[PDB]
């Protein structure tokens, strides 16, 4: 468990993209820790279809939000995901249309990171790879984040409301950070990614649903 | 219960955003409108938001037709009219999605009924 | 609480058959089928690894001297992968490591080798796992000439094999128990390069003497 | 263990080593431009290997003989006399065999004084 990390620098992770109208960050969420775990097993860094698990993921509601646990749950017993290439991505609702001879990775399941242990997160970052969290993203000091280490004392660390990717740990100008990829293209926040304060008593949640898939 | 990530949620229609998307929903609605007199908003039936790449806003309020012309420079004092037939109500569904780190609003739903 | 029959060319887990040719290479295609079918049990996608790879960087082993398969799966293991077949073709021919990093096209953890003489392990095997690389008794006339049916020779040295297969299956013919093996010598060998060799009947050809898979 | 593919020593007298030698003297004198007919006298090291077919690497010891070139009483034919009329030869060749197609290929072979 080191104390610097960035999976980007490793070549585990995607071009950020735009979830654009559509309340699909889990989908986005959970597709990136699968592109992770994908490069991790093979060595091949290939995007995955978002669109897939908010068509096909039918214990969620698609645009109208899910979670992380069940898109995995999904890839487990359907029995595969279809990349972005195959399935491009449409911010919006459709029929499923998950073709199964255009699958390109598979999923034996998920375990959940311990609520409130960001050592715990740190852990698995280190050992697993790029990880599915959830935070409280709807202050606005959120939304015009620029440059630093994100901390914001009003942000609810018991709901949190949004999906994003931890790719990687470290410091910058003396605080702890974790780096987390958004859905919300690369003109919000830094180039698409941003820094939210690590180890200040589990800044806006984000240990509080935090997950991984099993390959 | 923990909610779902990206599900639509009541919202309060005192917030910065919700304002700031009724005041372009209105302003959308008067650009929209054949009426001569400049339109205003009575209440906030419903306010709903959901957390996206920027926010959605789904406001059901209720219209009215004021005294002031479309055009008026001014357009800080509108009472609503009066006589019966000076006054006009009407109940529409904006759907609003704002980016606010572009500074953009935009109108994607859209549909007025009487009331 | 195993299946009675599996065959994986049905579940697309197989490439088309190849003919290594001069080069002594079948540990190289053995090992590369392994974890062909291995790759599409992970991630779903079937492509063809490069043997060639394997014989020209294996350097622990004689490229087409011969070699063996648990070799071959700790080299791309400590190498950290291995090329896929269109960007590594086969030349049977000994060269120099052409291996190419970013053309990474599949991963191993390690390896794992079956039970000596446990048909009844590589059975279990076979199922659980995938396509297992195994080693048999290829010597004798009439394995060269098979053509059909589950192959027996009471002269097949069960003791001391020389070839590398790849089993892909098994099941039963006739009332006789079978491996399906997928051989590297072409498709004018055998019944369009696979063949049947019998099963349960006291490790014929020492099929279970050598016996190994990859991990992912 | 042993392994796989690997060229190993063998009996001269195994069938498909005599059948590979035959090949290899037809061969020899099909592209030799010689008078009289030339067969081995002895094989001093054989190897084969198992690939998709059989390679066979022979190490022979080759003498004119007397009878010609194009004869066909060559059952019975004995070696020269003299040094000067045998031309001995140690010979070593690479033949690949493929039985199932009924293919045998030279595919390396030199010759040294003896
Ligand atoms: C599912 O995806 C596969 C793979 O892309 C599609 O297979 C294509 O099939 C056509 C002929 O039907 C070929 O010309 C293409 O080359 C194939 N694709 C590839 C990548 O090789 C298949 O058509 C898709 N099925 C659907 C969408 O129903
Ligand atoms: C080894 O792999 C590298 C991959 O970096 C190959 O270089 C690529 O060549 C293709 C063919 O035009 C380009 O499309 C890629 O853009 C190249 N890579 C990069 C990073 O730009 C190289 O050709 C391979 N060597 C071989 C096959 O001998």
């Amino acid at each position: 468990v080191p104390d610097s990390i960035d999976y980007r620098k490793k070549g585990y992770v995607t071009p950020v993209k735009n979830q654009g109208q559509c309340g699909s960050c889990w989908a986005f969420s959970s597709a990136g820790a699968l592109e992770g775990q994908l490069k991790k097993k093979t060595g091949k860094l290939l995007a995955l279809s978002p669109q897939n698990l908010v068509d096909c993921v039918t214990e969620n509601y698609g645009c109208g939000g899910g979670y992380m646990t069940t898109a995995f749950q999904y890839v487990q017993q359907n029995g595969g995901i279809d990349s972005e290439d195959a399935y491009p991505y449409v911010g919006q609702d459709e029929s499923c249309m998950y073709n199964a001879t255009a699958k390109a990775a598979k999923c034996r399941g998920y375990r959940e990171i311990p609520v409130g242990n960001e050592k715990a997160l740190k852990r698995a970052v280190a050992r697993v790879g790029p990880i599915s969290v959830s935070i409280d993203a709807s202050l606005a000091s959120f939304q015009f984040y620029s440059r630093g280490v994100y901390y914001d004392e009003n942000c609810d660390r018991d709901n949190v409301n949004h999906a994003v990717l931890v790719v990687g740990y470290g410091t910058q100008k003396g605080s702890k950070h974790w780096i987390i990829k958004n859905s919300w293209g690369e003109s919000w926040g830094n180039k698409g990614y941003a820094l939210l304060a690590r180890n200040k008593n589990n800044a806006c949640g984000i240990t509080n649903m935090a997950s991984f898939p099993k390959m | 219960g923990p909610r779902m990530l990206g599900a639509p949620e009541e919202a309060d229609a005192n917030e910065e955003g919700v304002r700031r998307a009724l005041d372009f929903a209105v302003s959308e609605y008067n650009k929209g409108s054949n009426d001569a007199y400049h339109s205003r908003a009575i209440q906030v039936v419903r306010a709903r938001k959901q957390l996206v790449a920027g926010v959605n806003y789904f406001l059901d309020v209720e219209m009215g037709r004021t005294t002031c012309t479309k055009s008026q420079t001014n357009l800080t004092d509108c009472p609503f009219h009066d006589q019966p037939h000076l006054m006009r109500k009407a109940l529409c569904s904006f759907q609003i999605y704002s980016v606010p780190w572009k500074g953009t609003h935009s109108l994607t739903k859209f549909s007025c009924k009487n009331a």
